[PDB]
């Protein structure tokens, strides 16, 4: 032993050096709301275990109008077009 | 209906036509009728060099025949 | 003057070499030798190396240079480097170009530079020979013999490349 | 003439800026139906030189369509800043231009112009497809009424 | 004199590429219950110019993170290599009669990956790099199929000289002898062409490439006849054939959904490649089996 | 012996020095390896084509098909080294000090 | 019998591309062995002259070699003109 | 009352597998898409010439 | 002369076209290496058209078929041990 080698730790007995700490690269992607596939307003934030996905968080709310809150201050007839504006795909239903 | 695509494609057709057209004629213009003698190997090249040296006008595309020898 | 054209190809070949050998960013080092890869074919082309020159562009340039740029596009060190970021690479950059330029000037001065090998700095066109090549391209007919006279190299190369496949997957298998 | 050459160049510079401008969306709400329901064969807009395309770096006019909530407000602003110049925004729908139905609610900004400098306003709840097609036509006519190179030469 | 031909090989193509955009939209028009651009000049004839004239007038918004060097160099090569592609084409008499034109054609096609890779890497955006990462992996993947297919069909020509291709076909279109490889090549050229500010140049490059790759297939399989005394007949036949192939590029671009990434490689490695290997094996044994090996000279 | 032989000779020599002068990046050094063998490739072609050694024209191709083939390992060891450590830095290439 | 029939039936039902490739490659591997024209292929390939036909000295003992190029002696390739 | 959709029990006979193998080997469902689209092309469009003509109300 | 001219004009036209456009206004890595390893083997396979015109075609037939066999074996090996199966 010398001053230079006064800190050289002996090799691990199994030759397997201590594994490195968490080095994952779980990338976070935002698929919208500008993305056309997001269908206008969708804030999909979600994890990329490489190219493979483990959890998708659909942060809905991008179009949140408190419809029921306004419905509280209108009569039944006045509140009717709100439902007409709810599913603007199959509106009459 | 669809006959309106033809004005769209005709311009490209004519535009695509010029390169092959232009190469076809200026080769005749540069090489005097015959095509630019292709030299894919050494033989065709030194055939051309012999033609250029024998032309006297230092031009391969000028060809001299039986009239050149007396 | 295209008298010394092969000189021009030769000199820019090495300045591209000095570029990446100066150790810039790997991606910028990559482009620093693709230009050297590009010019090297020109030297071979001017010597009659049609297929061999096009090999550099196809399997060398258009082949494995892509995956090295691909690898750098994978690694992406926390900041992708550049010639500007490092000041040592600039010092080596100027050193290589100046060393080449002075030796070239010495080479074109007395044509008798004895560095490692004694050599003549005479024109590149001089070393060429005479005699027609017939109808066969010697560069193409020679390599076509791989299936006629290269009856041994195909065996070893074919075996080695297959051995190349197993080693690649086995070590990348990650136990 | 000195004014004539800048006049011809100005027209040439903006003659197709009103015919090659390509719309951009955000497609918030029911106005996002007429957004591309005009891209449907009936009220063809691809013929008008316009064609829908997101590509926020490579588009000319964005047709803001739907209800503008406060929660999305950063997203629109960052899109409009990323938008290259020249850029125009079209407020389709009563909700987009002036809040419309939800003007009094807590989670919608009262009109898009409070957030982005807003060009031609096309009204409607929703604007029936050709109404925006008419509105887009007005925008192109507005493009002609421009003296870009003329103003520069006057200075 | 030579300078005129080089310009005469570039300018009409650039005009043709300009009018390809109008063709791309409008042949998809009546194929969509649509009309296509008809307001910009007669039948949209001014749309090619209009789009090619307004894009340059837009400012070149480049992000600060993007290195101006690579962000400009990558588009530059994306066109220049795609412009020399047109050169060795055996349009009656090609510009450069390279003895190895096939290698010259394919090798320069191998450098089109660099335009995408650098312009995606320099962008320094998470969406950009994965897109560049995706595109480079796909194009180099189909490179091996591109070369193997060429080796198989060209074996019956005689040598890599593109000028010899017309002589080989002559009486019979070579699609008749390698139709299993023909659709193999047509899918391959679709994948490489990336087709299922400083931007008009890029779109022009990726659209000039569509015409040429279609032209490369036209000279390869859909042959023609060439009279030495009237090359114009070969010109019209050649441009018509490659025009139809470009139309097909537009035909299928509006007839299919997209390919998922995994299937994008599954189709090639596990389906296209082993079948291509067998066909190449078939196309080498057969000329030997029938004593029909073409002459090298 | 002309300059075309010499110019690429020192092209290898600066490449040989480059690989032997690790800065921080083994990727950069790896990129120096195949450039270094390219100098071998060009010299091989230059001599062989100059002397019309017809049968030896195969050799420059097969030089590529192994140097490029081993370059796969050069990345493959690198592509695995960059996993555990997180980078290609040769500074971390000293875990085996003892 | 039944084993190969079911297996081939199985392969063509799930992987038609794979069996087609193997069939073509497996086919191409065997035709040259029994090919009736490969013998011609070498003959015509050996009948293509790239180099000059170097004359040999005339001293008798070789009546087989012709004197004129049009002389009857020497090899004849009427087969080449016909096939 | 209801009807199924996905279930097909594709028959494994020599003739049937030939059609499936042919469909995969020489694409036929894809060319069907080409035929449908081309038939669409040779049909007059539904576009309206605004403002020279505007849709019904 | 002609070739250097041809690679000169197009790059100059490209540069001016950007001048008017600038001043006027593991698994993914693994599949790439497999491409390279096959890419090298197609290099050996390229000279085939001239190789078919050799005098000893029988030896050429064995090796040309041999190289494609190793193309198949390398692909088949990679396929059966996952390999060409891209990790999803
Ligand atoms: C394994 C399959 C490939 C090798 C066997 C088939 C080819 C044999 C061959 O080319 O032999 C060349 C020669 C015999 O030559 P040949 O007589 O067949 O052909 C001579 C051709 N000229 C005249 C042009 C040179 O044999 C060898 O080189 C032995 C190669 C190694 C064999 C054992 C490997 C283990
Ligand atoms: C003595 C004879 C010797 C030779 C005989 C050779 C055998 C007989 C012929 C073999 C089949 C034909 C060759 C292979 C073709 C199919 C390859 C393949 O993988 O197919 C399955 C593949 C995949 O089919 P799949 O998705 O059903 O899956 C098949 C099986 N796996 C899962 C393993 C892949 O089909 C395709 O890829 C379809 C095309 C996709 C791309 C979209 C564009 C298509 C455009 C079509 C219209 C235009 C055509 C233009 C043609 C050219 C014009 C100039
Ligand atoms: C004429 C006489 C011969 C007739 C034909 C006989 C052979 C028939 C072979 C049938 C296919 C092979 C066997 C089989 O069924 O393999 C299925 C399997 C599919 O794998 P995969 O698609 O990944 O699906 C499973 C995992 N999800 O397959 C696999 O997993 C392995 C796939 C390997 C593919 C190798 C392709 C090599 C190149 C093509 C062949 C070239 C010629 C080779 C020499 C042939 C000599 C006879
Ligand atoms: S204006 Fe009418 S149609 Fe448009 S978003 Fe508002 S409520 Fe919906």
């Amino acid at each position: 032993p010398t001053k230079e080698t006064a800190h050289w730790k002996p090799p691990p007995w199994n030759d397997v050096d201590p594994p490195k700490d968490t080095l994952v690269s779980n990338l976070t992607l935002n698929f919208g709301p500008q993305h056309p596939a997001a269908h206008g307003v969708l804030r999909l934030v979600m994890e990329l275990s490489g190219e493979m996905v483990r959890k998708c968080d659909p942060h809905i709310g991008l179009l949140h109008r408190g419809t029921e809150k306004l419905i509280e201050y209108k009569t039944y007839l006045q509140a009717l077009p709100y439902f007409d504006r709810l599913d603007y795909v199959s509106m009459m239903c | 209906m669809w006959f309106e695509i033809l004005p769209g494609i005709a311009v490209m057709a004519a535009c695509l036509f010029i390169p092959g057209m232009a190469t076809a004629h200026i080769h005749k213009f540069t090489n005097g009728g015959k095509e630019k003698r292709v030299a894919h190997f050494s033989y065709q090249w030194n055939l051309m060099e012999r033609d250029r040296c024998i032309s006297g006008v230092n031009r391969y595309h000028v060809t001299k025949g039986l009239e050149n020898i007396d | 003057m295209t008298m010394y054209i092969a000189f021009i190809l030769s000199t820019i070949f090495v300045i591209g070499f000095v570029g990446f050998s100066s150790k810039p960013s790997p991606i910028y080092g990559g482009l620093g030798l693709i230009v050297s890869g590009g010019v090297g074919c020109g030297i071979v082309l001017n010597f009659g190396g049609s297929f061999l020159g096009l090999m550099v562009f196809l399997i060398y340039l258009g082949g494995m240079l892509v995956v090295f740029g691909y690898t750098t596009a994978m690694a992406t060190e926390m900041y992708p480097e550049v010639w500007v970021s490092n000041k040592t690479v600039f010092g080596a950059f100027v050193s290589g170009l100046m060393m080449e330029f002075c030796m070239v000037y010495y080479a074109l001065k007395e044509e008798e530079v004895e560095i490692i090998f004694k050599f003549n700095g005479l024109g590149d066109w001089v070393i060429y020979d005479t005699g027609d090549s017939g109808f066969f391209s010697e560069e193409a007919m020679g390599i076509a013999a791989l299936y006629s006279y290269g009856t041994w190299l195909v065996i070893v190369t074919g075996w080695s490349l297959l051995i190349g496949v197993v080693v690649i997957m086995e070590i990348t298998r990650g136990n | 003439r000195g004014e004539y050459v800048v006049a011809k160049l100005d027209d040439l510079v903006n003659w197709a800026r009103r015919s090659s401008l390509w719309p951009m969306t955000f497609g918030l709400a029911c106005c996002a139906v007429e957004m591309m329901h005009m891209a449907a064969p009936r009220y063809d807009m691809d013929r008008f030189g316009v064609v829908f395309r997101a590509s926020p770096r490579q588009s000319d006019v964005m047709i803001v369509a739907g209800t503008l909530t406060n929660k999305m407000a950063p997203a629109l602003r960052k899109v409009y800043d990323q938008m290259p110049e020249p850029r125009y925004v079209v407020s389709m729908g009563s909700c987009a231009n002036g809040g419309g139905y939800y003007h009094y609610s807590y989670s919608v900004v009262r009109g898009c112009d409070r957030i982005v400098p807003v060009d031609i306003y096309v009204p409607g709840c929703p604007p029936t497809a050709e109404a925006l097609l008419y509105g887009i036509l007005q925008l192109q006519r507005k493009i002609k009424r421009e003296k870009r190179l003329r103003i520069w030469y006057r200075r | 004199m030579f300078m005129i031909n080089i310009l005469s090989l570039i300018i009409p193509i650039l005009l043709a590429v300009a009018f390809l955009t109008l063709v791309e939209r409008k042949v998809l028009g009546y194929m969509q219950l649509r009309k296509g651009p008809n307001v910009v000049g007669p039948y949209g004839l001014l749309q090619p110019i209009a789009d090619a004239l307004k894009l340059v007038t837009k400012e070149p918004l480049r992000p600060g993170t993007s290195s101006i060097s690579m962000f400009i160099i990558a588009p530059i090569l994306g066109l220049s290599l795609a412009l020399t592609m047109w050169v060795p084409l055996p349009m009656p008499y090609p510009l450069i009669n390279m003895n190895l034109g096939v290698l010259f054609m394919l090798a320069m096609s191998s450098l089109a990956v660099y335009s995408i890779l650098w312009s995606g890497w320099a962008s320094n955006s998470k969406y950009a790099l994965i897109g560049a990462l995706r595109a480079v992996a796909q194009t180099i993947s189909y490179e091996v199929t591109l070369a193997i297919i060429l080796l198989s069909v060209l074996l019956m020509n005689g040598s890599y000289t593109l000028s010899t291709l017309i002589t080989t076909q002559e009486h019979i279109w070579m699609i008749f002898t390698s139709w299993p490889l023909a659709m193999m090549w047509f899918i391959s050229t679709l994948a490489e062409t990336n087709r299922a500010g400083p931007f008009a140049m890029f779109f022009m490059a990726e659209y000039a490439n569509i015409i040429m790759m279609n032209a490369f297939t036209a000279i390869l399989f859909l042959g023609a006849s060439h009279d030495p005394h009237t090359p114009e007949l070969y010109t019209i036949n050649f441009v018509l054939k490659t025009l139809a192939l470009t139309i097909t590029f537009l035909w299928i671009r509006a007839s299919y959904p997209r390919f998922r990434y995994d299937q994008l490689m599954h189709l090639l490695w596990k389906s296209f490649l082993p079948l291509t290997l067998a066909l190449c094996m078939w196309h080498i044994s057969l000329p030997i089996m029938t004593a029909s090996i073409p002459p090298q000279s | 012996m002309p300059l075309v032989y010499m110019n690429i000779i020192m092209a290898f020599a600066i490449a040989l020095a480059g690989l032997l002068m690790y800065r921080s990046h083994l990727m950069s050094s790896l990129l120096c390896l195949e450039g270094m063998m390219l100098s071998l490739f060009i010299m091989s072609t230059l001599i062989i084509l100059n002397t019309h050694f017809t049968l030896a024209n195969m050799m420059p191709i097969i030089l590529l098909v192994f140097a490029a083939c081993e370059a796969a390992l050069g990345l493959s060891l690198l592509v695995m080294v960059s996993n555990t450590y997180g980078t290609d830095y040769v500074q971390n290439l000293n875990l085996l000090q003892c | 019998a039944g084993r190969i029939a079911s297996f081939l039936k199985n392969a063509w039902a799930k992987e038609p591309v794979l069996v087609a490739s193997f069939a073509i490659g497996g086919l191409a591997i065997i035709l040259p062995s029994l090919s009736p024209y490969t013998n011609y292929a070498i003959r015509i390939n050996r009948a293509t002259p790239y180099n000059y036909p170097v004359p040999l000295r005339d001293d008798g003992n070789m009546p087989d070699v012709p004197s004129h190029p049009q002389d009857p002696q020497g090899p004849s390739l009427e087969w080449l003109k016909n096939l | 009352t209801y009807k199924f959709v996905n279930m097909r029990e594709p028959s494994m006979d020599m003739k049937s597998v030939t059609d499936r193998a042919a469909q995969t080997l020489l694409w036929t469902e894809l060319v069907r898409g080409l035929g449908m689209t081309l038939s669409y092309l040779f049909r007059e469009p539904a576009t309206i010439n605004y403002p020279f003509e505007k849709g019904p109300l | 002369m002609n070739i250097m001219l041809t690679l000169l004009t197009n790059v100059t036209l490209a540069s001016l076209l950007v001048l008017i456009a600038f001043w006027l206004p593991m698994k993914f890595f693994l599949v790439a290496i497999t491409f390279l390893l096959f890419d090298l083997e197609i290099a050996l396979l390229l000279p085939l058209p001239w190789a078919s015109q050799t005098n000893n075609l029988k030896t050429m037939l064995t090796m040309a078929l041999f190289l494609l066999i190793l193309l198949a074996a390398s692909l088949a090996y990679e396929w059966t041990q996952k390999g060409l199966e891209w990790a999803e």
